This record gives C-alpha cells, sequence and structure tokens, in this order.
C-alpha cells in the first residue's frame, strides 16, 4: 500500500538528505559546474526511490517548469540548490510531478517533487542528483557526511556560519 | 596634458580625451548612415566618415577648451578590413567604402577557391578566403571602374582602410601610412615577411603603387595641424591593448557591432585548427605580437535592426528591460547572419533567420532571442579558441558597447559556465590606441603606470540557470545548420 | 420572416439576420481568448465560447427588435474538429476545447503510423494521420482525466464538437447531434458506411456510448426556445454551399483563420495521390455530396499575430497599407507554420519561421511577407487539387475575412496566374448555413431562388508581375523544406 | 470553508475565494468593453456586466474545485452610481448601465441647480447636484424611453444599481435589493431619515415602486443556487472596511479606476465646507457610519487610455519604467477631465487636457505626467480632508490596482508630504465585501479575529524631493483652471 496516512517515527546546521540513496562525491559528477564547484558546492545522491523533500526548514524558491529542480532558502539563511541528474531539461518535465509552489513555506520532509525512477533510469543521461551551496561565499566551515542516506531522515552536510 | 583618441566605429565615430593619469574627461560620438545598395551589401561613404570624425575632434577639445598646444598625441582606432580607393590628386573616393560586413565579393573567394589557393592564403596571412577581408574587395572596386587599373599602375589613385584614409586627410596627403594590425587584415599582407604579398597581389591584380608604407602601432608617422599622429591599431587590437592583454594566453571579447574575441599568443603565430584567424596584435611596447581570433559580425549591430528597422524598443538600452519581462524565449531562435555567418562558420550565403514560432510568441520572445544570440555566438567561438589553444578560461573578460546589458552578461555567464570580468571603463578601444600614442610620444613610458585602472567593476558568476546550458545551446546548434546556405550559388 | 444564423469561428462568435430575399440586416460578433498551454498547442474554454454565441444571438435579435416569433429556423455553422468531452448530467467540460490547430496528440498518430494503420484511414474517412482531426483528440482528454472513460461506458460523459456542443446547451440537453460534413472530420466516421467506423473506435477505445446521433444538413433537429433548429454543416462545407458550389468541379477557398479550399465531386469519393483530403459536403437540398479539401492552418491567424503579439499593426486592415509601401519583401520569406503544417505536407512538428534577413529589412517587409505566404499556401493546395482533378481553373471563387485586403487578392492572382473572383457579400458561411436551414423548415425551397445574389462584385486578373510567379513562388519552395521537422521527436 | 466575493468594477469583473484565515486562494477576472456613444459618456451593456460576473463565479470555485457546499455565504462589492432599468418580467434592461462617469445627464442638474434645490439636496443625503450620481441617470432613462414611466407605476419595470441588478439575476428575481451605502449614492435616498426622499423622488418624478428594498451590508438577505447571499457594500465602502477602518478619524485612498479617499466619521454626519461628499459607511458589525469623502473619476483609467487609445505603453505596468526614465515632464501638466472634474471641482463640463508642450517633449514625459495626476489629484482632496474634519493624516494608507507603481507611491508621498502605508494585500475591497458577509452568516463574529492580517509590507517616506512640493503643485492648480468649463453650454 502506501505509509503517509500514517504517523511517522520522528527525528552549526544541519541539511537533511532531498533524496534516499547513496552518496557520490560532487566531483564525480559528470558536468562540469558541479564537479568543479562553479554553481556551488556539495555533494550528490545517486537516488534510490521516487520522491525529493524539503532539505532545511525554508521558503522554495524556483521549481524549474520541467520540475526536475528547485532551490529553497533556510532560515538560517542558506540557499540550496537540488538538481535531479544532469542535462534533464530535455525530458520536458517527463518523470517529474511537482507537488508544490514556488512562494512555499515548507518544513523538513515536506514534499516538493516526485519522481519516476524507473523511466528516468532509463532516459536520463545521469541520475546523479546534486545539492550544493549555492551561497557560499557566505558560509565558513563545510562537513560533508557519507554512506546511505534516506529521504527526510538522514543528515548530508552540516554548514557552519 | 592629454592624449586624444579618434575611435571610428562601424556604426559611430567617437573622439575621447585623456590627461596623465587615464580618466576620461570628455567623449564626444556621431553616428552615421548604413548604404544597403542590395541585400547582402553594406557600403559607408568616406566622405560621411571623414566628416563625422572631424566633427567629433573639433568637439571634444572645444567641449571643454583645450586646443593644439595641451596635448601630446593623436592615437587612431578603426573598424578594420572596409576599403577605400580614391584619386591622390583630387582627394576624391571612385566608390563608397565597401564595408567588412558586405557580401558582394564571394563570387571572387569561389574562384580564389577553385585554384586552390586555399592553404597558401590561411598559411601566409593566417585569415579565410572570405568576403570580409579587404583584398578582394579592391578588384571589385577596380574591375568596375573604367579604367582604374591602369591609373592605378601611373599612380593616379591609391587603397587604404580607414586609419589611413583618416591620417590621409588629416595630413593635408602627405604621409599615406598602415600599422602591422591593420595592414594584417587585407589578405594583401604576408603576416611571416611582415610586408605585402606579392602572390596575392598578382592573383587579385593590385598594382603595388596603391598600397601603403605598413609603419608600426607605436612611432610618430606624421603630424596634424587642425600634433604628432602617434599610434595606430585595428579597433579589435586596441581593445585587447587597453585591456592590458599583452601576454600569451591574455585575451577579451567585445560586444560591440559584432563579437570580436582575441587572444595575445606572443612571438608564435598558432594554426587554427578550428575555424579561428591567426591576426597580429601589440605586444607591452606596440611591437608584433600574434594573435589568435573569432570574429562574429552580428552582435549590437541586431539590437540596432530591432529598434530602427523592426521598431520594436526606441533605445538599445530598453532590450534589457522587454528582454526580462518574459522568463524565456518560448522556443524562439534568432541567427542574425544579416551578412553570412562569420566565426567559426564563414558561409557568405547564410542569411538571419528566425525560428521556433508559435501564435502565443510576443515581441519580447524575439527581442530577448536576439540578445540570446550574441551570447551563443561567443560560445561558438571560445568554444574554439579553447580547441586551438589548450587553455581554458575560468573568467572572461569583456568591454563594449552592448556591455552595459547586466541580462546579457549575466545569460553570457550562464550559457558559458565561467565567470565574466566586467571594467567601470567601458571605452578600452580608445584608450588601447591612445596609450599607443603616449608611448611612441614619451607621454608613459609603458603599460605598468596604467595596471592600476583595470578595476573589474562587476563580476557575473553561473547562477542555477547554468544547468540548461547545453539544452539550450543545441536549440542554437541546430538552428544555425538551417540559415546556412541560404542564398543560391 | 427572417432565419438566425450562428457561426462559431475559431477566432470569432459572429450571429446574423437573413430576410426572405438574402439580405444580411444584423451581424454581431462576439470575439473571445486562445488559451496556449504550451507552444504549439491551442485551447478554447468550452464555456467561453456558449457565453460568446449566445451573447450575439440574443443581440441580432434585439440590435432591431425581432424576436422568437418572426423567425423561421435557425442555421448553425462551426468551426470543425475542436473537440468537447462533457458531463451530461451536469452540462460541465471534462476539459478545454482541444483546437484542430493544436499539435498536443502526435505522439498517438505516430503510433498509429507505426501500426500500418495509414491505408485503412485514408480509406474508409478519406482523411489523414495527423493531429488535426478529433479522433485521437478525444483519446487524450480520456487518458488524462482518471476514470473517464469507465465513467463512459456507464454514460456518465459525452463526446462532441461544436456543433453538437452548441445544439446541446440550446435545447436543454435534449437532443444530442452531429450532421455529416461535421463527423466526417472526426477520423471515427467512415464515409462509405455514413455511419460511426468501429475499427476506428477500438484502436482509440472511444466508448461509442460518447458519439452523436448523425443526422443530416438540412433538418429541423429539434426547438430552441431561448425555434426549430434545422441546419447544420462545418463552416468551410456551408461556405461552399453559400457560394453555390453545389455541383461537381465547382470550388471555393477561403481565407479566415487558415485557408480552407473545396471542390464538390457530386456521388462520387476521389482519392487524393497528391496531399489533400476527402470530405463530404452538401448537394442542392442538403444531401451527402463528397468533396476534395486542401486545408491550411495559418491564414489570417498570421495577421492577428502580428496585431497582438508582435504589435506591429493596430489593426489587420492596416496589413494592406504598409505591405504596399515597399514594393517586394526584400528576399524575406515567413512560414507561418505555427501549428505545423496543413495540405499538401501534413508536417506536425514544423514550426514558423522568418528567412532571408538582412540589416535594411524593416517591419513593412515583414508584414508584406506574412500576406504573401497566404497567397503562396494557396498555390500549394491549388497546384494538388488540379492534379487530383483534371479540372484547371480558370477563376478562383473566395470569400472570408481577409478577402477585403486587395494587395492580396491581387497578389493571389498573380502568383497563381487565374482571376480572382470576389462576391460582395462577404459572410457566405453564414448564408449557407442559413440556407441550410430555410430549405428544412419550407423558408426557400432550393437553390434556385437564391442564385441571383451571386453578383461577383470584383474581379482580379494577372497584372505584368504575374511573369515573376515562379520565381517568387521557388523561392517559397526552399523556405518551406527548412521549417519542417523542427520539433524534434 | 469558504467565502465567495463577487467584485464588479467599472472596468473589470473579479470573484475572489478566501478561507477561515482571510488568505487569497484564487482570483479570477474578466475585464469588458466600455461603450462611449458621444464624447463626454459611458455605458456599460447590464448583459455584459453579469455574463462576466458569472463567469468568474463559476470559474473561481473550477480553478480548485470546491462547489456549493465548502461554502459558508457570498458577499457582494460592485461600483456605485450605475444605473439600471428593466422589465421585471422578461428580465431585460430598457437601456444600456448609464455609468457614475457619463456625464449626459448635466442639463437636468441644471435645472436642479435654478430650481434652488441646491441645499436640501446636500443636507438629506450629503451629495453634490453633479451628473455622478444615479437620480437623475433614471429620469434619462423614463424620459427617453415611450411609455416607461407610466409602465413604472403599474410596475412592469424596476430601477437598481449593480449591486441589486446583480442579486436579482443570481436569486431568479426574488428579492430585490440594496443597501445603505449603496442606495444613499443615488441622490433619491435620505441620509437622516435611511430610507427613500420623497422630494427627491417627485422633482424628477420616479415611481417609489421602482426602487428596492434598502436592507443592510451584513445579514442574508436571499439564497442562490448557482449559497447565502449575505453581504452588500459600495466598493469603496467595502474597502475601508478591509482596511479595517471602522473607527472614526481613520481613512484609505483607493488608486483603481479613480481615486476615492473616505474616511469613518462614526455617528455624526459631518458638513463638507470644502467640496467633499458626506456618505454611508460601515461600523464594526455592518451598521450605519457617516463617512467623508472625496471622489475623482480618473485614476488608473488614465493608464488604460495611454494603453488602448493612445497605444504609448502595452501594459499599465510599463508606465513605471518609461515614467523613471526622464526625471522630470519637462513642464508637461496632464488633466484627466475624461468626464468632467469630480471632488473638489464638480464641473460637468470640464475635459482632459496636457499643457506647457515644446518640442522636445516625448512620449516618457507625457506617460510620467499621466501618473503625476493621481498624485495631485489626491493632493487635492486630501487637502479639502484636513479642512472639513481637522484632523492632520501623518501616513496614507492605500490600496488598489495602481499602488503596485512604485514610482506613484513615491510620488505621491513627496508631493503629500506624508508617509503612504502600503499592505501586501492589494485586494482589499473584495476582503471588505467578504468580511461584511462572514459576519452575517456567522463565519468570524467580528473584526479583531482579522486585525492580525493588516500587515503593511512597505512604506513611503519623503524623500528630499519632498521640496518641490509647492512649486509642482502650483502649476498643476493653474492647468486644472484652463481644463475647466471647456464644454459649451
Ligand atoms: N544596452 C544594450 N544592449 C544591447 N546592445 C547595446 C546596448 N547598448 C548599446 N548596444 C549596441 O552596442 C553597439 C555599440 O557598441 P560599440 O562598441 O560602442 O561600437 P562599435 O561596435 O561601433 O565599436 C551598438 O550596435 C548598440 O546597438
Ligand atoms: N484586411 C485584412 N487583411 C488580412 N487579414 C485580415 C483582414 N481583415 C481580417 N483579416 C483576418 O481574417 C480573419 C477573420 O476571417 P473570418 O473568415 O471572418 O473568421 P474565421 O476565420 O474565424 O472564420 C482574422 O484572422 C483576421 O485577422
Ligand atoms: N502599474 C500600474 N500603474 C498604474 N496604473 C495601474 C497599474 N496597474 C494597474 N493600473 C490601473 O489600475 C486600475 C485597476 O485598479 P482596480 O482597483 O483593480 O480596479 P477598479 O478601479 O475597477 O476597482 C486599472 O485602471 C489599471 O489601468
Amino acid at each position: 500500500g502506501l505509509f503517509d496516512k500514517l504517523k511517522s517515527l520522528v527525528s552549526t546546521i544541519e541539511i537533511i538528505a532531498p533524496l534516499s540513496g547513496e552518496i557520490v562525491n560532487i566531483e564525480d559528477v559528470p558536468d562540469v559546474v558541479f564537479a568543479e564547484k562553479i554553481v556551488g558546492d556539495g555533494i550528490a545522491i545517486k537516488p534510490t526511490g521516487n520522491k525529493m523533500v524539503a532539505p532545511v526548514d525554508g521558503t522554495i524558491g524556483k521549481i524549474f517548469e520541467t520540475n526536475h529542480a528547485f532551490s529553497i532558502e533556510s532560515d538560517s539563511g542558506v540557499e540550496l540548490f537540488v538538481h535531479f541528474g544532469i542535462d534533464t531539461v530535455e525530458l520536458k518535465g517527463e518523470g517529474f510531478k511537482r507537488i508544490a509552489e514556488e512562494g512555499q513555506r515548507v518544513k523538513v520532509g515536506d514534499t516538493v517533487i516526485e519522481f519516476d525512477l524507473p523511466l528516468l533510469e532509463e532516459k536520463a543521461k545521469s541520475t546523479l542528483t546534486p545539492v550544493v551551496i549555492s551561497n557560499m561565499d557566505e558560509i565558513k566551515e563545510l562537513i560533508k557526511l557519507s554512506g546511505s542516506v534516506t529521504v527526510g531522515e538522514t543528515p548530508v552536510i552540516r554548514i557552519k556560519k | 596634458k592629454y592624449i586624444v583618441a579618434l575611435d571610428q566605429g562601424t556604426t559611430s565615430s567617437r573622439a575621447v580625451v585623456m590627461d596623465h593619469d587615464a580618466n576620461i574627461i570628455s567623449v564626444s560620438q556621431r553616428e552615421f548612415e548604413q548604404i544597403y545598395p542590395k541585400p547582402g551589401w553594406v557600403e559607408h561613404d568616406p566622405m560621411e566618415i571623414w566628416a563625422t570624425q572631424s566633427s567629433t575632434l573639433v568637439e571634444v577639445l572645444a567641449k571643454a577648451d583645450i586646443s593644439s598646444d595641451q596635448i601630446a598625441a593623436i592615437g587612431i582606432t578603426n573598424q578594420r578590413e572596409t576599403t577605400i580607393v580614391w584619386e591622390k590628386e583630387t582627394g576624391k573616393p571612385i566608390y563608397n567604402a565597401i564595408v567588412w560586413q558586405c557580401r558582394r565579393t564571394a563570387e571572387i573567394c569561389e574562384h580564389l577557391k577553385r585554384d586552390g589557393l586555399e592553404d597558401y592564403i590561411r598559411s601566409n596571412t593566417g585569415l579565410v578566403i572570405d568576403p570580409y577581408f579587404s583584398g578582394t574587395k579592391v578588384k571589385w572596386i577596380l574591375d568596375h571602374v573604367e579604367g582604374s587599373r591602369e591609373r592605378a599602375r601611373r599612380g593616379e589613385l591609391l587603397f587604404g582602410t580607414v586609419d589611413t584614409w583618416l591620417i590621409w586627410k588629416m595630413t593635408q596627403g602627405r604621409v599615406h601610412v598602415t600599422d602591422y594590425t591593420n595592414a594584417s587584415r587585407t589578405m594583401l599582407f604576408n603576416i611571416h615577411t611582415l610586408d605585402w604579398d606579392d602572390k596575392m597581389l598578382e592573383v587579385l591584380d593590385i598594382p603595388r603603387e596603391m598600397l601603403p608604407e605598413v609603419r608600426r602601432s607605436s612611432e610618430v608617422y606624421g603630424q596634424t595641424n587642425i600634433i604628432p599622429i602617434s599610434g595606430i591599431a585595428g579597433d579589435q587590437q586596441a581593445a585587447l591593448f587597453g585591456q592590458l592583454c599583452v601576454k600569451e594566453g591574455m585575451a577579451k571579447n567585445t560586444y560591440g557591432t559584432g563579437c570580436f574575441m582575441l587572444m595575445n599568443t606572443g612571438e608564435k603565430a598558432v594554426k587554427s585548427e578550428n575555424g579561428l584567424l591567426t591576426t597580429i596584435a601589440c605586444g607591452p611596447t606596440g611591437e608584433v605580437n600574434y594573435a589568435l581570433e573569432g570574429a562574429v559580425f552580428m552582435a549590437g549591430a541586431s539590437i540596432q535592426w530591432l529598434r530602427d528597422e523592426m521598431k520594436l524598443i526606441n533605445d538599445a538600452y530598453d532590450s534589457e528591460y522587454f528582454a526580462t519581462k518574459v522568463q524565456n524565449t518560448n522556443g524562439v531562435y534568432v541567427v542574425p547572419a544579416f551578412t553570412g555567418l562569420g566565426a567559426p562558420y564563414w558561409d557568405p550565403y547564410a542569411r538571419g533567420a528566425i525560428f521556433g514560432l508559435t501564435r502565443g510568441v510576443n515581441a519580447n520572445h524575439i527581442i530577448r532571442a536576439t540578445l540570446e544570440s550574441i551570447a551563443y555566438q561567443t560560445r561558438d567561438v571560445l568554444e574554439a579558441m579553447q580547441a586551438d589553444s589548450g587553455i581554458r578560461l575560468h573568467a572572461l573578460r569583456v568591454d563594449g558597447g552592448a556591455v552595459a546589458n547586466n541580462f546579457l552578461m549575466q545569460f553570457q555567464s550562464d550559457i558559458l559556465g565561467t565567470r565574466v570580468e566586467r571594467p567601470e571603463v567601458r571605452e578600452v578601444t580608445a584608450l588601447g590606441a591612445a596609450y599607443l600614442a603616449g608611448l611612441a610620444v614619451g607621454f608613459w613610458q609603458n603599460l605598468d603606470e596604467l595596471q592600476e585602472k583595470a578595476v573589474i567593476e562587476r563580476e557575473f558568476r553561473p547562477g542555477i540557470e547554468t544547468t540548461e546550458r547545453n539544452y539550450r545551446y543545441a536549440g542554437w546548434k541546430k538552428a544555425v545548420k538551417r540559415a546556412m546556405a541560404w542564398e543560391e550559388h
């Protein structure tokens, strides 16, 4: 069945996993602006299951119209950017389903985009999903975590402002 | 004291004054007519050009009264390749200025490719067999006047691009001179021998009696009453110099009328295997350096078209606002091949085209798409400058009229994936010609006295839209294919 | 007494009143929104359509007060192929009207060509596997709502093009009817059997419970309180009828939103071997006749685009003036493939494009070139109508909004090389639907009482420019090639 | 659950949905035609008004599906004074809506000033003898139809402003009702007696059989199937209420089509000795409060004119940009007396005018001057609101379409010399009508549950240009003198 009507076992700044999967290095993503931190620094996630979540508590900024990526800004002033796969605007949003709206206030774990990993594995160039801090100028220290993560539960990045 | 700069553009004529620091004290600009006699053709009137360039000169000096004896020297920067031929005696031109843009001589370039004279001209000039360059524009003027060539052996008439045109009029006919950067652009000049190539003179049959004395970029060549005329460089080679791109691997892109990207290579002439040109530029004192180049014909001249012929904007400044009213261009592509496609394509017969139209496409989609093609064109030749060099620019130094469009600079940053450095001095083409003049006239004693004036005012980094980069660019790439070889031949 | 005509266009809704002679006493027209959700897509709102068509009805009758009992009957003409699906019970649509223009269902037409179901559908319907027709637009509405199809077997919701939509709303849901000309346009109807084709219903899986009762073009199908609703034909088939093109070989071209050219063929269904459609039309009493057809999507809707999105004109009437300011279009071609290319091309993926641009090209060249493409498109399908028939038209009978442009009619005459006959009644689509209603209701007793009303007001003959004809048209032909298959799939 | 608001503007028709907090969940708006039969005249079509207001209603509910049984009630706000008269039986209007703007009945107001019936009507209604108000617009409809008045004693036809028009159509003719704020605006209503004035009914000879039942602003007056219709207020009196200006001395200015400034005065009716009106407004539960008012006819309707007739802008949003391209208006004044001059002038015969023109004046000077007159007009009536009251506003609370123009709000701040408070809820006219409905239907239990929703988003303080204030305003003052009494009578 599906489990959202059921209450879940519940719960220096953390950035909780936008997606469930294994961590991969940002420099092991095949797209130079991520691999060399031009647009930001952070990590990628090789996804394992159907939804992307709000990674911190804040406001959604931009969901792109192909619904493969969104930007959000934590009240602790951090702009994170999550982007499923690489060169994904080509799919013209075909496998995504926008769950939220651009000015939307949210909390950690609130769904923003649902996807279809069987179709996307089959069609995207890459499925790895970068999550970077796109306002690196504003931040002091960045510690990246490792291994397995689960959507909305496990931390991936600790920043210190 | 001051140094004066004459900067005679493809569309405007501007004079600008500098003090001993480097400051711009006054800038006068006087725009003039573009003559299109037939569709792929452009022409200016040699007299409308000198009329404007004099007005400006006798306008900066008055604007804040200063004249003849508070001025060290005069530098000359000019638009390249446009050919003029005039009556030595009367100082009257036997035709109009056949502009660099003009496609009129494509048939002569075809005979030159038929002959297998392709590899000779890339080797000895660094250039491509294309209507752009001066060479075959001189053959067309001689082949259309009756008796002009015999009269050219008997010396009654002589050739010149705009730098030698202007200095002749300023020096009552006495001195008739080109510099190295400006001479190289003619296809009649050897870039190795550093003197007029005599096979290139024979195949197009130009009498060597027509040609100028190719002098150097910093050196007093004559006086002017109107006083030492001491500097000359083609406007793209002086913009590289005002940018102090005077050592190898250093580069800049000008978003002027066209987009010209050059990179200093020092003492070596690099063969382009990716559609670029091997030209000549200045080194720290105004000496011959070689450079690598991408020339696109069509940057802000496309915004001139939306304002003057289409009437969609009133100011070119308004392009930023209407372009940022929409968010995307709805699928529309604009290929500004108004005078064929320059680098790296070199297609004389390609014409301008708009693509992907739908009933919901409005005028702001077309305006935004015109601004976008300036950026995509720049990606085409940057991508080529790395394949020819080996270097990978991690920033892009810019200058020009069009760099004041913040949307274009930012869109340029996203489609490229590099930072875009912008100076608070937009006028670096004039400055590059003035430093060039100050040098010869002992006014400055080289570039380190001018290093602390390259403030890089605004910086543009790739925002999160740079992830669309390649998708957006692949639509530009299949759009160009379809504007190619429109004109039948 | 009078007869009322409802003529519901792709862009406008117009009602028009006729006396017993044939005169237009009052005409009200109410334009409405075009919805483009994504680029190749067009949609109207079923309620915005009925809202407008009612306004008009309750406006002609008031305009000169007359109501319900000075009126014999009501005729209905409507734009063809746009599909609506609604809740029988609530009379509320489960989506918007997916217009004929819309390219949304190209993927479904591809599966249908993959299956080798190409020759079956040309044979049994006369049509082409293309997004234009209704069939696969119904599959897309059912495949995107959740539960809509099971609910369609249980009969809660039903299908209709605009004629059955309007009569349902007028007859409080009682009668649900299409005519023969309108049913044929769906790709779900056999043109031989003259009833819904059951293989075509299976491959797209439409429950036959959705469909209307395909009645005939002249016949009282119900009453209206708002009174006998007695006529129905697709607007292009009623324009053929108002033109009295009721015998074989007789033809007309409408320059409306698109250009539709039809030719009566009588009792025979002619197979098009040259990209045309075999449709159904009326014979002298409103009986099934077959016809031959060329549909181009894009005629005056291109002038709507220059006025509304581009903002180059303010009135569509102004297109004549600015177009005759220049003399030629400087080499520019406009291909209005905004919603792909109709006949004879049938390319879903082609998009609009402008070609041959130069810096001297102004807005009047673009306006003149937009008017020219209406003429060149008409030459494309006329050239095809002769190859399919054998007939050679020595004149061309026209009607529409755009026939009031004298430059277009004259340019049409020169590019074709035939005369162009123009009526003083521009409104013949409404009239064709009204004669159709008068017939059934005993108001007229057939067409000879209406022959003496086809005055052919202005005639256009080939002037001396018809010698450019082929040169001009070969530039149009290489322009279309390049707008073809733009959209990637 | 939700509450629905119908807000039927002079130019648009908008429906908006609210949840139990106060949020706007959906807003649909449907603009319609303005009919000008002769120059100083404006008219809307009663049916085009109901057509639009229904569309919107059956659009917000669908936009996010919700219907009939997730909705507590319906509130009605409407443009004031425009008179409709219809056939009770057929529900068909015997004329068009003679709008508040329209100057047609100036001759009747002259007979009323001739009679010395000036002081009676200011005293018993609070109003001015001017074409604006409803009273004499009803006399003109009756005096131009043949037999309409005798038929009005026999009750076949009845009067109503837009609130009673809309509720009648919604309640199939059953209830025919006005509220207090809307009834007061007719000049046929005593503001003391709080019932129709019978001398005012005699001098214009309206049968009392025509009039509505003047009910109250919060109260269920009927049901709607389309469900309790529970609120009604004139759009300027509901905007005062959404602004929670529900106690004395509290005030707001709406920059809508016209500019309306009102101030609550509680239980007292204050006589204006400075050209203002004494009207009726709501108190904290929807009870009769009196208010003080300045009505100017012409605010964003002037930006509609530059966009639609003059074609100088394309969007009204574009007015901010072109207006801030120039810095000043070069001496140009615009007096928007398109339908005479409202408060404090009350001149029927004044017409619009542009002043101080020079050859260097361009279109951005005219656009900036149109935006400036909105600000100067507001200074005219604010200056009057202080002389009538005694209060001195130290801030100005605003709302409307035009408050999103930051230049206008800032210029308003400088020309006034006070702060300008702007809400993040621009839609407070709808909200004021909804609170009014929620109240009666027990959905809210008064205003303190809505106090914490008046965030005052942006604040505008006088910058250093407020020192030009009076110089700029004295040029406006001599400009108005010259647009006064243009129309001859
Ligand atoms: N804001 C702008 N956006 C885009 N193009 C601009 C803008 N401002 C100026 N331009 C264009 O830049 C060109 C002027 O650039 P400039 O370098 O000074 O002259 P040139 O090309 O003759 O050397 C013109 O073609 C003008 O249309
Ligand atoms: N003078 C004109 N020149 C060109 N196109 C015109 C002109 N007048 C009207 N049109 C176009 O004709 C179309 C209206 O034609 P019409 O046959 O009445 O409607 P429809 O196509 O909806 O049946 C519009 O698309 C309009 O832009
Ligand atoms: N940015 C703007 N600047 C100036 N006027 C504007 C602007 N935006 C909208 N308007 C004008 O505001 C008016 C709409 O205001 P609104 O209060 O919603 O309607 P109404 O006057 O019918 O109640 C229109 O007349 C429109 O031209």
